[PDB]
């Protein structure tokens, strides 16, 4: 999977550029890297073909360009019809291609916002019934997605770990929730539970414990 | 509807010191089908199929390095794709400040210039191909009645397959759009001599001067194909005893015969959607030319 | 020029569900078509390939040997199938077509049918309560494994609006959803007040308050 930003910011008029490195063999040997607009239930749309040039039908903002293993995607006065998920592909080589993780390029409609993390312990309720299940509330955050990781005690867990995607309130900052489902004897043993939460950069985690 | 063209991989070339045809589409080379062919003898052959081993490691790297080659001329195939758009609408024509007559020999200059970028960057391919076909013409090797069981039943399936590719379609369809491009080709004759409307004419001369490379090249797959489809079923009309030597032979008759029938099919569909495009073209400029 | 799949919205773990691709306005026999699927959190990702004729038909590494590609060109569709499912797998498949500018390009997609993954049978939810915590601070009330989408929660029956927040539902392992719905509330008038958040599950014919008070 080709690597790219989790989010980028721009402002109307103004001008970004993201960034898509995966593999020696995927991106820098073939020049056959290509570029897709997803809108969030629209169908994905072609809007740089090779390297540096356009279907007919993409203005003249999209810009595209390639350098050793990192290949760049440019859009130059945005709009606020640009606000889509951008995805990188590049030719694998045997008849296979690879897509990139995306970019979710957000025009900056109102000043940027951190997130407030709250961390709930299991309800007792719930810890009676033989089951156990932490939840990790984000809200009042802008702009774009957000990284959420968990982490035991301290240590990092993989295992059933569920995370919602962003959305708008009732203001327009988004909110994101992060669930983690454990037995109630891994309640017990371990000395603490985490969430760390990663925002633009900056990150902020919360902890609870029994 | 159409009025420019998008897609010019209708370019093809040559070498000149050793005769190897480069398409744009992959796999690029007629020898990387006979050598996706030997895979299938190979699994059927004999108890040896050390070539599935080349077939994933030297195989797959002449096809991915000359995707690559192929890639690199990205700069050329733009700027003659540039070129034809130009002088296919007098819309994006008239913009510049240039006569068609003077923007004509820029064509062919960049024109000759892509199509040296597709042998060059794949004339250090070329040299693999004969050292894989003696691989293959070594690796085969390892009697004096050696079966043929296998031989025979690769031409009963080729017949079949064979009858996927509308050859009866594809040979009708040239003889009704050839002497319709030579009708068009009279109708301007005649016209640009009576009538004064240089700019649009001039995109007709010159679309219709596209076309016939492209028939060219669609007449030129087609009795190669047939020549194929010919010389397979000959072979089938025409034992059970053969020696290891012929054996060989026999494998490169059925080889050779078959990956130029399978990669004349694939330039055909190309230069089948090119003609359609190119008649789109012409077809509706005569509405404004008139 | 329009591409339009069709998918079954859910299948059981391990077994096989078959995906269709129609096509028209433009011949379907000459050009190539590409899968594509996106998972719910994750990017879209290519799937597999078919040439023209389906003669040359390639997937990539990590379906590869799980998944079968063919096509008809004689109805113009086009078929996947995947086999022994997992539920890691449940994706927005969407229909790609060959560019008509190069054939390492894609052209025209499709819109994508949504394909879950779930054995379960239809199941209640169990609501359980989330404590306020200091942020002002912010309650929650946790609706956990109800199958199928969806439930609808209000709170004190539409009394309270302001602050409310109910998340999209997420697909667990077990092939259940689970959904919280939060209020933040100042922190200052929240021992004079309670809250309760009323659940009703309509394919059960589940209705469940809760009572939330640290």
């Amino acid at each position: 999977a080709l690597t790219q930003p989790r989010s980028v910011s721009g402002s109307p008029g103004q001008s970004v550029t993201i960034s898509c490195t995966g593999t020696s063999s995927d991106v820098g040997f073939y020049n056959f890297v290509s570029w897709y607009q997803h809108h969030p239930g629209k169908a994905p749309k072609l809007i740089i073909y090779d390297v540096s040039e356009r279907p007919s039908g993409v203005p003249d903002r999209f810009s595209g360009s390639k350098s050793g293993n990192t290949a760049s995607l440019s859009i130059s006065g945005l709009q606020p019809e640009d606000e889509a998920d951008y995805y990188c592909c590049s030719y694998a080589g045997t008849y296979t291609f690879v897509f990139g993780s995306g970019t979710k390029v957000t025009v900056l409609g109102q000043p940027k916002a951190n997130p407030t993390v709250t961390l709930f312990p299991p309800s007792s309720e719930e810890l009676q019934a033989n089951k156990a299940t932490l939840v990790c509330l984000i809200s009042d955050f802008y702009p774009g997605a957000v990284t959420v990781a968990w982490k035991a005690d301290s240590s990092p867990v993989k295992a059933g770990v569920e995370t919602t995607t962003p959305s708008k309130q009732s203001n327009n900052k988004y909110a994101a929730s992060s669930y983690l489902s454990l037995t109630p004897e891994q309640w017990k043993s371990h000395r603490s539970y985490s969430c760390q939460v990663t925002h633009e950069g900056s990150t902020v985690e919360k902890t609870v414990a029994p | 509807s159409t009025n420019t063209t998008d897609n010019i991989d209708y370019f093809d070339i040559s070498d000149e010191s050793n005769y190897y045809l480069i398409s744009q589409l992959r796999p690029h080379f007629s020898n990387i089908y006979f050598f996706d062919e030997f895979k299938r003898y190979a699994s059927y052959h004999t108890e040896i199929k050390r070539y599935e081993d080349i077939h994933k490691t030297k195989v797959n790297s002449l096809l991915n390095e000359a995707s690559r080659a192929i890639g690199i001329c990205n700069r050329a195939k733009n700027t003659v794709k540039g070129l034809i758009n130009i002088l296919e609408n007098p819309q994006k024509f008239k913009t510049q400040r240039e006569s068609y007559d003077v923007k004509l020999r820029q064509y062919e200059e960049k024109k000759e210039a892509f199509r040296g970028c597709l042998l060059n960057k794949n004339r250090k391919n070329l040299d693999q191909i004969k050292k894989i076909n003696n691989e293959i013409r070594d690796l085969l090797e390892k009697s004096q009645d050696c079966q043929t069981n296998v031989y025979f039943d690769m031409i009963k399936i080729y017949l079949v397959d064979f009858k996927k590719m509308p050859y009866e379609n594809y040979d009708t369809f040239i003889k009704q759009y050839k002497n319709s491009y030579l009708s068009g080709v009279d109708m301007i004759r005649k016209i640009e001599k009576q009538i004064d409307n240089p700019v649009t004419i001039n995109a007709i001369k010159f679309t219709q001067k596209e076309m016939g490379y492209i028939i060219d090249r669609f007449e030129y797959h087609l009795q190669k194909v047939k020549h194929s489809i010919d010389q397979v079923t000959a072979l089938s009309d025409g034992p059970k005893q053969v020696t290891k030597n012929r054996l060989k032979e026999y494998y490169f008759n059925i080889g050779n015969y078959y990956s130029i029938f399978k990669f004349g099919k694939d330039s055909l569909n190309m230069l089948n959607k090119a003609l359609i495009h190119k008649e789109k073209i012409v077809h509706n400029l005569l509405g404004e030319l008139f | 020029v329009q591409l339009v799949e069709s998918g079954g919205g859910v299948v059981q773990s391990g077994k096989s569900l078959r995906v269709s691709c129609a096509a028209s306005g433009f011949t379907f026999s000459s050009y190539g078509m590409h899968w594509v699927r996106q998972a719910p959190g994750k990017g879209l990702e290519w799937v597999a390939f078919i040439s023209y004729d389906g003669d040359n038909k390639y997937s990539a590494d990590s379906v590869k040997g799980r998944l079968t590609i063919s096509r008809d060109n004689s109805k113009n569709t086009l078929y996947l199938q995947m086999n022994s499912l997992r539920p890691e797998d449940t994706a927005v498949y969407y229909c790609a077509k060959e560019s008509n500018y190069g054939e390492n390009a894609f052209d025209i997609w499709g819109q994508g049918t949504m394909v879950t993954v779930s054995s379960a049978s239809t199941k209640g939810p169990s609501v359980f309560p989330l404590a306020p915590s200091s942020k002002t601070a912010a309650l929650g009330c946790l609706v956990k494994d109800y199958f199928p989408e969806p439930v609808t929660v209000s709170w004190n029956s539409g009394a309270l609006t302001s602050g409310v927040h109910t998340f999209p539902a997420v697909l667990q392992s077990s092939g259940l959803y689970s959904l919280s719905s939060v209020v933040t509330v100042p922190s200052s008038s929240l021992g004079t007040q309670t809250y309760i958040c009323n659940v009703n599950h309509k394919p059960s014919n589940t209705k469940v308050d809760k009572k939330v008070e640290p």
